[PDB]
This record gives C-alpha cells, sequence and structure tokens, in this order.
C-alpha cells in the first residue's frame, strides 16, 4: 500500500528473563583444530538476539528509509533500545544497546517478572509518531487523516504453556484497547489501526513443543495474532528469515555459475513479476563496453543470505569493486543486472521481450532530417559545459531564500541560449576562433575584470582583421561579411545586457569599434 | 203543468244569465232548489258552475250533496271516473277538491269504484290506491288483493316471473301487508310471501330504486315475524351449531331461505364483478407460473379490478353459504325442492358461477360437465367455456383434451400483442395462458426417457415465450440432443426465431459441442437456411406462435402420450 | 499496443432495421466502425501495433501484431460468422497474445467489439460472470488483465435500450473487474452509420490522439510528440492520491553523462518525435530541428538531457539494429527517484562548484553519491546463525595468532570483533572457549620462542577470560582490547 502500512512499524519484543538462560542443546563445533574442550551451546536470549538481528539487518539492507523497528527487551521493567528515528534505526547502536543490557540475569529473582511488561511497553510504544508520520500530517493540513498508525509486534518468548501465549493475547488485546482510548482524548499519540502480532515460541530441540502452532486469529478488528513454536538455533533463525520474506514482500534468488558455488540474495517480489521458491538466475560473461544504458524497468536493493560466506562475500566485493554483472534466465536471454552504485548493490530488471517502440521513423526523415550542417560538435560543447553536479550544502541568494540548484541550472541553460543558431551555414561569428573568448565569457552572468578585458581584446582583433580584410568563413562582399559578422556581434553582446553591467561596457566599447557607416 | 218543466225552465234561466250574471244565476239556481230540493239537475248544475268557477268549497260541497242523494246518475259516476284518474293546474283542482270530501265519504266513494271496476289491473290499482290513502281498509283488502292478484297471474299464464300485477304486489302490496301489526297471516303464507318476492327480486336484478334492500328487509321482517350480509351468515352457522347437531320447521326454514338469499346476493356480486355485462369478461383460471421449473389463494392483480379483496370475499361467503346448503340433509332436500321450483334453467351467471365455485372446490369432472351444460346452454368475450375447459382439462392429467381445447381457443384470437388466477378475455393475458398450458403438455411429453424427438422440437419452438425464462429447459433440451445426436423436426426453422436458439443449435455443428446430426430441413442447405433465419428476429415472436399453433396444428399426434 | 477483440457470432449477423439506407448487419456496422477506426490510426498513429481477435465458440487471431494496417483493413472483410458467443475464452487468447508477445507491463488497451447478446450458457458472459468470478481455482477469471489494460467495450445495441432490456449490469461489471480502466459505448439513438461513427469517433479521442508536447533546451524549442501517450501515475493512495500527467512542455535541465547515469529504472520508455505545425521532405525536412541537433549530439557526445515533466517529476532523453532516434524515459515521480544522483531538485550547475567536480580533463565525475550507511555486505558484520559463520571467526582469529607478533594488528582487530559480537549476543560462554583456545594456541609456540609472541597472546588470553565473567571491567562494549608493548 502507501508508505504507512503494517511494515512501516515493526515492534520487537524479545524476552528476558532467567528461564532465557538455559542452552539449547544444540552444542556448536568451533573447535576443530589433542583433548577438545566441551562444546558451547547458547541460550534462547542468544539465538532469539542473533536470528531478530539477522531480520533487522535484512530489512535494513533492503529498506535503508521508511521502514523503522523497535527492540524491547522484557524483563523486570521494559529496556526499550531505540527509538523511532532513522538515527537509531543503525545495528551497531542495537548491538551496543543488547551489550548493554547483557546476558539474562540467572540467579537474580527468577519468576519476579514476565514477558507482559514488554508487550504493554511495545503497544504504547506503536501509538507513537515515526518522523515520517509527522511530516505527512503537517503536509496533509486540515487533512490529516489519511496516514494510519498501523503496526506489528513480533514476540520471541519461551512460554510455558498454552494458557500463557492465550492471556498474552488477551494482554496485547486490553492494551490496545486502552491505549486507543487514551490517545482518542489526546494529539500527539497516535491511533493505531491494524497491530498484527507474532508470539514465535522457542524451545530447546529435544523438549516437547509445550506450545503447538496456530494460523492467524483475529482478536480485534484492530488485532490479528499468530502463534508459532519452533526450536531454538538454527530452525528459529529460518522462522524469522520465512518472517522477513512474507512481511516485505520480499524474494529469492540464487545466482551460480559464478567463476571463482551459489550464491543467495534477498530483494523485492517485484523484481520477480518479469518471471512470472528462489529463482536461480546463471552469471553471464560480462563485455567491457558493449552498451552502457540499458533499459531497466526496475531497480532493487538486495541483501546476501549468507553475507559472511566466502562466494557470496567475493561476489559482493566483485560487484562492490565497480564493475556489473549480468544474469539470465533458462537462445540465452539476458534478464537481470547486478550492478553496484557507489556501495549499494543494486538488482536491474532488465526488458527481453519484443519492443514497442522497434524500427522507429529515421531520423533522416522526419522534420530538418535533410539537414547536413548541424552544429554538432558546437552542441557538444554546450552539452558538456552545462553538466549536472549534486549540491550538499544550501546557499543563500540574497537573504531568507535559498537558491534551489535545478533553477539555477535552468536559468544557466536559458542564458547560454539566447542567440545560438542552429545550422552551421547560419552563423559566422561561431565559425572562427577570435570570438571564442567572447562566445564563452558573454553568456556568463558575472564577468571577471580578465574576462571584460578578453572581450576587448577579442573586439579589438575583429577589427584588426577588418582593417587587414582576413577572409571570413563561408558559413557576400569582404566587406559584407565582416559587416554582417559585426552585426551579429551585436546582436549576441544586445542579449545579455541584462546580466551585469561589464556587459554593457563591453557593449558599448563594440558599438563604438565596429565598422558603422 | 209539471214540476218537471218548471225546473227545466228555471235551469235554462239560470243557465242563460251565467255568462252575464254569475251572482243571478247563484240566486236562480238556490231558489229553484229551494222549490225542487229532489231535482238533481239542479244540484248537478250548481255543482258544475262551482267547479267552473274554481271554488274547491262550493264544489266539493255540491259534489257530495249529489252523491248521497243522486248516486244512481252516470254523470256521479263519469265524474268519479274522471277524479280518479287524475288521481292516478285541472288535476290539482280535482286533487284538491277530493279532499274537501269527508274521509268516510272518500272512502265509500273509493269503494263503490272498485265494485264497478271490470279490469282486473284497473281494479287492483284502485284497490291499491284506496289502501294507500286510507290504510285502515287494508285490514281486509291487502290479503284478499295480493291473492287476487296471483290468481290473475297464474290464470294469465305468464311465461317469465316479470308481471305487472305480480310487480304492484310486490312492490306495493307485500310491504303494506308485511308492515300491518294488525292484519295476522300464517307462517305458511310467509312463505309464499317470501318466495315471491325473492323471484321478483331476483328476476328484476338479473334481467326501481333498490331490489336488494328490498328483498333484505323483507327477508328481516319474515324473520322476526316467526320468532350486512356476512355477519348473518356466521350468525347462522351459530345457530346450525345449535340447531343442526340435533317439527322445527322455523329453523329449517331459516336455514334454507335466509342462507339461499344471502348466496344468491353474494353470487350476483360475484358474477357482476366479473362478466360485468352478464348482470372485458373476467376468468377464473388456473394458469401454472411454474412451467420453467380446500382454502386455497385467488392471485389476481389489483389493475385489471381494483376492487379483487370484496369480489373475493363475497365469493368465499357464496361458496361457504352454498356448501352448508347442500352439508345437511334436510336443508339440502328444501333447497332442491325451492330451485327445482324455480327455473331450471339456471340462467347464465348462476350457471357461472356455479362453474367457477367447482373449479374452485377440486373436483374437475363435475365443472367440465357443468361447462359443457353452460356452452350448450350459450378469444373475443363469450369464449369463456373454452379456457374453463382448458384448464379443467388440464387439472385431471389429460394433457390432450387441454391441447384441442387450447388450440380451438386461439382460432377466435387474432392480435399482434399451479395457482388459481383470474385473468381477462384479452389476448395480453389469454395467450401466454394458452402458451403455458401448452408448453406444460410438451415439457411433460417430451422429458420422459423415450425417444420422441417432435415432441422435444415442440418444446424448443415453444420455449420462446418469456425468455430467458426458458433457459435451463433449453439448457436441458440441447444436452438431450447432444445425448441422443439426431435430432428430426423439419417444422424447426419455420419457427424458431431466436437468435440465442439459433447460435446454440449452430454451436452443435461443428466441433465443441459434438457434431450433432441436426435434421432440421425437410451441407451448405443447413447454413444457408440459417442465414435467412437470423434474418426473422425480430419479426413479433407471438404472431410466429400464433402461426406455428394454427399451421403446425398436428401438434396432436404427439401430445396423445 | 492494441488488441481488437471483435465479436463474430451468429448475434452479430442480425439485419438492422435502418430507415432509407438498406438492411446492414450489425458486423458489416461493427466492419465500418473499426474501418474508420483504422484510417485515423493508419494516419496520425501509425507507430502502433494492433492485432485483430475474432471470437465465437472459441477464440482466434487473424493478424498478429502489426503496424500495417492495411493487413488489418484486409482482414476486415474477410471473415466468417462462426456462431455461438464465449467471452472468457477470447480473454483468456487476449492475455496469452499480448503476454507472448510484449510481456508483462507494457500497456494493451483492448478494444471488446461486442454485441451486447451475452449468451445463454456454458461459456456465456452471465454463467462465467456469476459463477468463475467467485470461484477461483484454476480456471481464474481473466478480467483484470495481467498487464496495465483498458478494456472498451463498443457493444453495438441501438441506444442503452437494447442494453437495459436485457442486460447491461454484466457488461459494466465486465468493465469493474478491470478496475474501473475501460469504458461502455453505446450506439445513441437508432443504428445508423453516423451514429456508429459517432461512438468510434468518441472512442478515437478517447484512446488514440496523439500525445504533441514541446521540447525546450532553454530557448532552443521544438514542437514534438511523444509516443506512446504517458500514462497517469499516482504515488501512493493514502498522501498523493490524485493522478498527475507529465508537462505539456518537457523542459531540458541539464545534461548527465551516460556512465555517471549508469542504468535508470524507468517506469516507461517513449519515442520523441519532431512534428510539422513530397512536401513532408521538401518543407518540413529542410527547416532545422531541435530534436535532430539533439539527437546528434546526444549519440556523438554520449550523454543524456534531464527533463522536467513535472514538480517532482524529472525524466531523461538519449539516442535510441542502426536506427537510431531520440528516445525518453520517465522516472519515478519523487524527489530522489535514483539514489546515486542525490536528489533531483539538488542537481545545479558546474559553474557554481569550487572546482570542475567532472575533472580538468574529465577524469573525474561527482556522481555516485555514496549513502550515509553502509549495507552489511559493505561493513564487517558478525552473523554466527550458521555454524560455519562462528567456525570461521575462530579459525581467523587461531590463524593470526600463529602469526604473531607479525600480524598483531588484524588479530587484534578480530579478536575485538569476536568479543563485541559475543557481548551484544550474551555468548560469554564463546568468550571463556575462545580463551582457553588461545590458551592451547600458546602452549603450541614454535621452538623460535618469539619474545613479543607470548606476551601478546597471554595478555589477550587473560582480557579475554577477563571479560567473559561478565563484572564491569573490559565487559563494556566500548571497551576494546589493548595490547601491551
Ligand atoms: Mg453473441
Amino acid at each position: 500500500m502507501k508508505i504507512f502500512s503494517e511494515s512501516h512499524k515493526t515492534v520487537f519484543v524479545v524476552d528476558h528473563c532467567p528461564y532465557m538462560a538455559e542452552s539449547c542443546r544444540q552444542h556448536v563445533e568451533f573447535d576443530m583444530l589433542i583433548i577438545p574442550l566441551a562444546p558451547i551451546s547458547k541460550s534462547l536470549w542468544t539465538c532469539s538476539v542473533e536470528s531478530s538481528m539477522e531480520y533487522c539487518r535484512i530489512m535494513y539492507d533492503i529498506f535503508p528509509f521508511k521502514k523503522l523497528v523497535n527492540f524491547i527487551v522484557s524483563d523486570s521493567g521494559a529496556h526499550v533500545l531505540n527509538s523511532w528515528t532513522q538515527e537509531d534505526q543503525n545495528l551497531q547502536e542495537l548491538m551496543a544497546a543488547l551489550a548493554a543490557v547483557g546476558p539474562p540475569n540467572p540467579r537474580a529473582d527468577p519468576e519476579c517478572c514476565s514477558i507482559l511488561h514488554g508487550l504493554v511497553a511495545a503497544v504504547e510504544t506503536l501509538c507513537k509518531i515515526t518522523e515520517y508520520q509527522h511530516e505527512a500530517r503537517t503536509l496533509l493540513m486540515e487533512n490529516a487523516e489519511r496516514v494510519g498508525n498501523r503496526g506489528r509486534i513480533i514476540c520471541i518468548t519461551n512460554a510455558k504453556s498454552d494458557s500463557h501465549v492465550r492471556m498474552l493475547e488477551d494482554c496485547v488485546q486490553e492494551t490496545i484497547h486502552e491505549h486507543n482510548k487514551l490517545a482518542a482524548n489526546s494529539d500527539h499519540l497516535m491511533q493505531i489501526q491494524k497491530c498484527e502480532l507474532v508470539l514465535i515460541h522457542t524451545y530447546p530441540v529435544g523438549e516437547d513443543s509445550l506450545v503447538s502452532d496456530r494460523s492467524k486469529k483475529e482478536l480485534s478488528p484492530v488485532l490479528t495474532s499468530e502463534v508459532h513454536s519452533v526450536r531454538a538455533g538454527r530452525h528459529l533463525a529460518t522462522k524469522l528469515n520465512i518472517l522477513v520474506q512474507q512481511h516485505f514482500d520480499l524474494a529469492s534468488t540464487t545466482i551460480t555459475n559464478i567463476p571463482m558455488y551459489d550464491v543467495e540474495l534477498l530483494h523485492h517480489k517485484d523484481a520477480h513479476v518479469d518471471f512470472l521458491e528462489t529463482i536461480t538466475l546463471k552469471w553471464c560473461t560480462p563485455r567491457t563496453n558493449n552498451i552502457e544504458l540499458h533499459y531497466c524497468t526496475g531497480a532493487y536493493r538486495i541483501s546476501p543470505v549468507d553475507v559472511n560466506s566466502r562466494p557470496s562475500s567475493c561476489l559482493t566485493n566483485f560487484l562492490l569493486n565497480g564493475r556489473s554483472v549480468l544474469l539470465e534466465q533458462p537462445s540465452k536471454v539476458i534478464s537481470h543486472m547486478l550492478s553496484s552504485h557507489g556501495g549499494e548493490i543494486f538488482l536491474h530488471v532488465l526488458s527481453s521481450s519484443r519492443s514497442i517502440l522497434e524500427d522507429p521513423p529515421s531520423i533522416s526523415e522526419g522534420c530538418g532530417g535533410r539537414v547536413t550542417d548541424y552544429r554538432i560538435t558546437d552542441f557538444g560543447e554546450f552539452m558538456r559545459e552545462n553538466r549536472l553536479t549534486p549540491f550538499l550544502d544550501p546557499r543563500y541568494k540574497i537573504d531568507g531564500s535559498l537558491e534551489v540548484p535545478l533553477e539555477r541550472a535552468k536559468d544557466q541553460l536559458e542564458k547560454h541560449t539566447r542567440y545560438w543558431p542552429m545550422i552551421i551555414s547560419q552563423t559566422t561569428i561561431f565559425n572562427m576562433q577570435a570570438v571564442v573568448p567572447l562566445a564563452s565569457v558573454i553568456v556568463k552572468e558575472s564577468l571577471t575584470e580578465e574576462d571584460v578585458l578578453n572581450c576587448q581584446k577579442t573586439i579589438y582583433n575583429l577589427v584588426d582583421m577588418e582593417r587587414k580584410n582576413d577572409p571570413l568563413p563561408i558559413s557576400p562582399k569582404r566587406d559584407e561579411q565582416y559587416r554582417i559578422m559585426w552585426n551579429e556581434l551585436e546582436t549576441l553582446v544586445r542579449a545579455h545586457i541584462n546580466n551585469s553591467e561589464k556587459h554593457q561596457r563591453v557593449l558599448e566599447c563594440l558599438m563604438a569599434c565596429r565598422s558603422k557607416p | 203543468m209539471s214540476a218537471q218543466g218548471d225546473c227545466e225552465f228555471l235551469v235554462q234561466r239560470a243557465r242563460e244569465l251565467v255568462p252575464q250574471d254569475l251572482w243571478a244565476a247563484k240566486a236562480w239556481l238556490i231558489t229553484a232548489r229551494s222549490l225542487y230540493p229532489a231535482d238533481f239537475n239542479i244540484q248537478y248544475e250548481m255543482y258544475t258552475i262551482e267547479r267552473n268557477a274554481e271554488r274547491t268549497a262550493t264544489a266539493g260541497r255540491l259534489l257530495y250533496d249529489m252523491f248521497v242523494n243522486f248516486p244512481d246518475q252516470p254523470v256521479v259516476w263519469r265524474e268519479i271516473s274522471i277524479i280518479t284518474s287524475a288521481l292516478r293546474k285541472q288535476t290539482q283542482f280535482l286533487r284538491s277538491l277530493f279532499e274537501t270530501l269527508p274521509g268516510r265519504v272518500q272512502c265509500e266513494m273509493l269503494l263503490k269504484v272498485t265494485e264497478q271496476c271490470f279490469n282486473t289491473l284497473e281494479r287492483s290499482e284502485m284497490l291499491l290506491l284506496l289502501l294507500r290513502r286510507f290504510p285502515e281498509t287494508v285490514v281486509q283488502h291487502g290479503v284478499g288483493l295480493g291473492e287476487a292478484l296471483l290468481e290473475a297471474e297464474t290464470i294469465e299464464e305468464q311465461e317469465s316471473p316479470v308481471n305487472c300485477f305480480r310487480k304492484l304486489f310486490v312492490c306495493d302490496v307485500l310491504p303494506l301487508i308485511i308492515n300491518n301489526h294488525d292484519v295476522r297471516l300464517p307462517a305458511n303464507l310467509l312463505y309464499k310471501y317470501l318466495n315471491k318476492a325473492a323471484e321478483f327480486y331476483i328476476n328484476y336484478v338479473t334481467r326501481i330504486v333498490d331490489p336488494w334492500e328490498r328483498l333484505f328487509k323483507i327477508l328481516n321482517v319474515v324473520g322476526m315475524r316467526c320468532e350486512s350480509y356476512g355477519d348473518i351468515l356466521h350468525r347462522m352457522k351459530d345457530l346450525c351449531r345449535y340447531m343442526n347437531n340435533f317439527a322445527h320447521a322455523k329453523y329449517k326454514n331459516q336455514v334454507v331461505y335466509s342462507t339461499m338469499l344471502v348466496f344468491f346476493k353474494n353470487a350476483f356480486q360475484y358474477v357482476n364483478s366479473i362478466q360485468p355485462s352478464l348482470f372485458v369478461p373476467l376468468v377464473l383460471l388456473e394458469d401454472v407460473s411454474n412451467v420453467y421449473g380446500r382454502n386455497r389463494h385467488i392471485v389476481v392483480n389489483k389493475a385489471e379490478l381494483a376492487n379483487s379483496t370484496e369480489v373475493l370475499e363475497s365469493f368465499k361467503l357464496a361458496r361457504e353459504s352454498w356448501e352448508l346448503l347442500y352439508s345437511l340433509e334436510f336443508l339440502d332436500k328444501e333447497f332442491t325442492r325451492i330451485c327445482l321450483a324455480w327455473k331450471t334453467d339456471t340462467w347464465l351467471w348462476l350457471r357461472i358461477f356455479l362453474t367457477d365455485m367447482i373449479i374452485y372446490q377440486g373436483q374437475y369432472k363435475k365443472a367440465i360437465a357443468s361447462l359443457h351444460h353452460l356452452a350448450a346452454l350459450q378469444t373475443l368475450e363469450h369464449q369463456r367455456a373454452l379456457i374453463q375447459l382448458a384448464t379443467c382439462h388440464f387439472a385431471l392429467g389429460e394433457y390432450r383434451m387441454t391441447c384441442e381445447k387450447v388450440l380451438d381457443l386461439m382460432c377466435y384470437m387474432v392480435l399482434p400483442i399451479s395457482d388459481l388466477k383470474l385473468l381477462p378475455c384479452t389476448s395480453k393475458a389469454i395467450m401466454p395462458y394458452c402458451l403455458h398450458l401448452m408448453l406444460a403438455c410438451f415439457k411433460l411429453r417430451a422429458f420422459t426417457d423415450n425417444r420422441d424427438d417432435m415432441a422435444l422440437g415442440h418444446v424448443i419452438v415453444l420455449l420462446q415465450q418469456e425468455w430467458p425464462r426458458g433457459e435451463n429447459l433449453f439448457l436441458k433440451a440441447v444436452n438431450k440432443i447432444c445425448q441422443q445426436g439426431n435430432f428430426q423436426y423439419e417444422n424447426f426453422f419455420n419457427y424458431v426465431t431466436n437468435i440465442d436458439m439459433l447460435e446454440e443449435f449452430a454451436y452443435l455443428r461443428t466441433q465443441e459441442g459434438g457434431k450433432i446430426h441436426l435434421e432440421l430441413l425437410p451441407k451448405e442447405d443447413f447454413r444457408l437456411a440459417m442465414e435467412r433465419q437470423v434474418s426473422r428476429c425480430g419479426e413479433n415472436l407471438m404472431v410466429v406462435l400464433h402461426r406455428f399453433c394454427i399451421n403446425e396444428k398436428i401438434l396432436l399426434l404427439q401430445t396423445l402420450t | 499496443p492494441t488488441v481488437v477483440v471483435m465479436d463474430v457470432s451468429l448475434s452479430m449477423t442480425r439485419p438492422v432495421s435502418i430507415e432509407g439506407s438498406e438492411e446492414y448487419q450489425r458486423k458489416h456496422l461493427a466492419a465500418h466502425g473499426l474501418t474508420m477506426l483504422f484510417e485515423h490510426m493508419a494516419t496520425n498513429y501509425k507507430l502502433e501495433f494492433t492485432a485483430l481477435v475474432v471470437f465465437s465458440s472459441l477464440w482466434e487471431l487473424m493478424v498478429p501484431f502489426t503496424r500495417d494496417y492495411n493487413t488489418l483493413q484486409e482482414a476486415l472483410s474477410n471473415m466468417d460468422d462462426y456462431d455461438k458467443t464465449c467471452l472468457e475464452s477470447a480473454l483468456v487468447g487476449v492475455c496469452n497474445i499480448v503476454q507472448q508477445e510484449w510481456g508483462g507491463a507494457i500497456p494493451c488497451q483492448v478494444v471488446l467489439v461486442t454485441d451486447g447478446c451475452l449468451g445463454i450458457g456454458r461459456g456465456s458472459l452471465r454463467h462465467s460472470l456469476a459463477t468463475q468470478n467467485q470461484r477461483s481455482e484454476s480456471n481464474r477469471f481473466p478480467l483484470p488483465f495481467p498487464f496495465p489494460s483498458k478494456l472498451y467495450i463498443m457493444c453495438m445495441a441501438n441506444l442503452e435500450e437494447l442494453q437495459s432490456t436485457d442486460s447491461l449490469e454484466c457488461l459494466e461489471r465486465l468493465i469493474d473487474l478491470n478496475n474501473g480502466e475501460g469504458q461502455i459505448f453505446t450506439i445513441d439513438g437508432p443504428l445508423c452509420l453516423k451514429n456508429v461513427q459517432s461512438m468510434f469517433g468518441k472512442l478515437i479521442d478517447l484512446a488514440y490522439t496523439p500525445f504533441h508536447a514541446v521540447l525546450k533546451c532553454g530557448h532552443l524549442t521544438a514542437d514534438v510528440q511523444v509516443f506512446p501517450r504517458p500514462e497517469p501515475f499516482v504515488v501512493d493512495e493514502e498522501i498523493d492520491p490524485i493522478p498527475k500527467v507529465i508537462n505539456t512542455d518537457l523542459e531540458i535541465v541539464g545534461f548527465i553523462d551516460i556512465a555517471d547515469i549508469s542504468s535508470p529504472p524507468v517506469l516507461s520508455r517513449h519515442l520523441v518525435l519532431p512534428i510539422a505545425l513530397n512536401s513532408a521532405n521538401q518543407i518540413a525536412g529542410k527547416i532545422p530541428n531541435f530534436c535532430v541537433l539533439l539527437h546528434g549530439s546526444l549519440k556523438v557526445e554520449g550523454m543524456v538531457a534531464i527533463v522536467q515533466l513535472g514538480p517532482e517529476w524529472h525524466g531523461m532523453l538519449y539516442s535510441q539494429k542502426k536506427k537510431s532516434n531520440l528516445m525518453m524515459s520517465l522516472f519515478e515521480p519523487g524527489p530522489e527517484p535514483l539514489p546515486w544522483l542525490g536528489k533531483m531538485a539538488q542537481l545545479g550547475p558546474i559553474s557554481d562548484a569550487k572546482e570542475n567536480p567532472y575533472g580538468e580533463d574529465d577524469n573525474k565525475s561527482p556522481f555516485p553519491l555514496q549513502p550515509k550507511n553502509k549495507r552489511s555486505y559493505a561493513q564487517n558484520v558478525t552473523v554466527w546463525i550458521k555454524p560455519s559463520g562462528l567456525q570461521t571467526d575462530v579459525q581467523k582469529i587461531l590463524r593470526n595468532a600463529r602469526k604473531l607478533p607479525e600480524k598483531t594488528q588484524t588479530f587484534y582487530k578480530e579478536l575485538n570483533r569476536l568479543r563485541k559480537a559475543a557481548l551484544a549476543f550474551g555468548f560469554l560462554d564463546l568468550l571463556k572457549g575462545v580463551a582457553d583456545m588461545l590458551e592451547r594456541e600458546c602452549t603450541l609456540l614454535p621452538e623460535t620462542a618469539h619474545p613479543d609472541a607470548a606476551f601478546q597472546l597471554t595478555h589477550a588470553a587473560q582480557q579475554l577470560k577477563l571479560a567473559s565473567t561478565g563484572t564491569s571491567e573490559y565487559a563494556a562494549y566500548d571497551q576494546n582490547i589493548t595490547p601491551l608493548h
């Protein structure tokens, strides 16, 4: 839908009771190369944190903006780890905050807390306004109602029994009801329109699933709870991977035949509306400069599902170094292209079907097609002198009004074409090297004193050639050629008098020094 | 000298002076009367002079004196006859002079006139006028006058009960006799009174101010003497519940007479609402509406009859009354006796109501017999019996007599446009009814797992009416064609002017409906006729369906199943 | 593209009660209307691909997508009259041909030359509309075309009277499952040729009128035509729901080297062609046009020409077998459609820069703009979900321990990464295990007995097993481990 959908606001609630401190019974074997040590294992807190942060990493890679997350560990209190500003939505801040929270207390107070505090703080968090929501509300003056506050809460906890799940769902429904009632009166707290819930229950491998799965169940016209049960370790990570794929409408790609194994990527599902559960695009041999402007119907950010691994790291390093990669679908047709546009790897979806703009009318038949003296190199110089560059800092024009650089570009483009003949045979002042300083300076807005001196030198040199009657380009008596060239020079200069006063000075000099009987 | 000559001379002298001096003539007449008080000529001359002078009192006194003294003079009889004729400016003066005479004198003069009367009708009229003027004499004259009128009517051998003497007796003599409390009459005579009054009332209304109100009042008076039209029926039903369970002549006489009276009133209202001439016609039918798929309801639109509720209520009331009349033995016997005493021809309206009631009842063989009787006695307007026989035959699964009745129904029906219905006798409603009947007959003929194909063709052709309601019926027919694969109907292209039907039949002939072998002609020829037949889509569907009905009248051979 | 789906059932072979003139079948009226449409689309819309699909009991493709409107004109009078009406199969065939020729994003206007008879059963329109709409299953109703379509229904059945006596809600619903992208056209009044021509003129005005524009580069102007006509775009349905069309005047604002723009995602690619506002090759073919100069210079220098199609909407103009022509592509409407160029309203002239960003000899370029936050493939993240990642981390830890004290900086960087990840995950048991591995590696030192190697390894092991306890000595996240001098 729009920007303000359920995926625009996602809150993570991770349990932090001493229940999430026992090992997950999935001993790791980091000891490979006498008698090895006892294998290490990760707590349920560690597994939930790892999987949640992988979810966050994938979302941040594919959606750098307009998709935010809130991280709420649920302990004795409810410690919110980051805010809704698009500056605390950073992985490094989240790792710092989780390190501050630390491992769950094993022997402080086992049954003094629960998870419901995290959920109450999460629903109290869904009411706040993201900076994008505030901007939309302040833009929709007197109509700031078509901006939803839909969200989503993900809860990873070691539920004791199914009744615990049901009372958690009752608690969250009650919290949304009460907080909606509270936010109806107030103004700086939005009313939640849809708060989907996920209540992933994690248990060690080998223990019975004391809580069974349950499909989506609408507890309200504002809630839709769904319960998952999955073993801690790799299964929980896979569950949250499926969750991130289905929350943001992601898709998978399995790029193969990479010259040195497969590499899996995660992008938006819109990149696979052309082909139509992972596509298997095959790497194609890159050419140096075969073509440079491909017709891409969409560019989507990607994120490796195995980023640290050697094949995906090799592919991403190759892409980041500067070159691109063309991918083919299963004679062969090129359907995609991976390009890194300045440290951001993109997946372009090229078009391989018939072009409706095929066999277009020849430019040699249309209007002006039978003309062979076009100032094509002159216009090339015009194009290359009127290029575009980005400006970071804002500049002030006079007072209280900063200049939009696009407006400056358009003003310059209009300025440089006040007098600009099209065919070579039309113009004569633009066909000799003497007037190059005059042409390249007069079009400017503010002339330096050296520029004025150069214009004076050019005018005096033109007078000298007139005195010597050096033949002019063909582009029609010897004196008539110089008379018409002076007339064209006056036409050029007379059109730029409004730029400044030095243009007026050079115009007066030109009028005085021209050979006008 | 005889006194007659002197009296004549005095009369001549008085008469001669009348044009000159009325006072002198009056004085001469007075002197002559004083001289000869027994001279009737002088009294007659004085009476004539007083009448010519427009003097009411003097003329009345002279006339009374002449009548008292000289009743044998034919001039007195002529004057009495003239006065009676005037009573039955000069007429007003004569009527005023009549009031001058005493009531006893007027009664005596009326009695003398009645005695001297010769014609039966004139004597009856004079007696009725005298009774109206002097009710005191009706005690010993009212019954005799009515008896004499009835005897004269019987002797005159009047074919119809509409008789002048009977009409006078019912209108005037009967109410006068009934209202006379001093006059005592037996209940057996009240029976004859009410019989003749009812006969007169129904004969007048079937064929005046209010025959129905007069008959109802007479019935109420007769019922009270022996002691709305709807409440009395239920009251009499309660009386039956108090009497029918166990000579008791009063109760049986009531249960016959009052019930038959309300029955006849409701029946007249019914047959005046439907077929108003017999008092566009309305025919009670059984129009099967779901072709494409005791206390019953008559479905009738309020547009064709703006007062349907009251008419239906009257029909229900009359049906219940007639059912009660034939329910128990004594009332049934007495009702049959009185009805067969009257005209057994049953007229037309009563027969129509009886046929409608039988068709309502549920028995249709007796209904068909009654309709044969009605037709013998007798879509246009008159051809109601045809429609009624059509529905009656269709009721008892006949499915063939219905078909000939329908086919003959529309022979006199030319116009370019189950549930007990009630439709007019116009094409707009009748023609769909006939086509529904024929479609039902052929639908039950064709969908019987047999090898018949003309039946299926007749279903298809008659399915054009009221589209797209026959959508599922035609789809089932096409499925049957696909199963069989050998449809044969040479008449198919002469009547099926439906683009949906045509383009479904051309579907069957290429690949995907199966190459069904369609014998619709009596390779290129089949499509060549189809190109022509699609040009006929637009012609009046009713007209082509009627042409199919009349020209292809050989539907019957298939319909015999 | 344009798919002309035309009925050929028996319902369309019905003579029309037209006064005065001879009887025309409705197929003839359809043929005349399509004839005039093809005349207009071959005189003023010559660059459009049109395909004629005839449907009855089964769909058929008479002529494939072609610009040879004489071929389509020939086909109009070369048709048969297969009977029965089936529309769902026709729409299935339309989807098949559209997706098999153009793909899944090229718009396709579908001109359904229907009749209004709908059908009777089986695959009829009422049956398939009532059943398959709520039935789904394998055989889905192909009405919401899988491409930006616009279904026009040219129901040539009198006024909407003949449509309202039997059924018009069915057709108006048929348009509705296309998300309202369509228009019902009904022959006003009688079925005289003038009225069917009026209906097809309404269609021509609604769908096949060329998009004339003006191309400007300051004062250098050109009266151009953009094919196809750009389709309106909506940003979203909550903030900016109204559709925004491009500006009639394409304003070139600047030029970006075709290597600096790289390959930009675009909404749709368009063809800019000059128009005149053997005559066309002698009067208008000799006056110099701006599109020809622009195309030549763009092809030679190898550049694009950024175009302002509206407020906060920007485009691009470039060059282009061998046949090249001026081309134009619409970027997505927004402040920053191309993140490697920054906000398009922050692009300005190079004359306002301090130096020349492109370089004195054109060996540099300001583009591409690096994003603020490096993505996970640019930083050094620590993923330990799969055991292989953790094993690789510890093996890299131990391998650099043998190379100590030669590779001490990389070793300490790797160990600091490991400790930071362990603390942020609460994986202290990994820390104590790694300390024990450091001790084991110290025990296996070579006989050369490098002096600094033992000291640094022992100090790192001490710090590791002191941080593994969790006390506030070195368990702080930012307390990076420092070696021994
Ligand atoms: Mg059709």
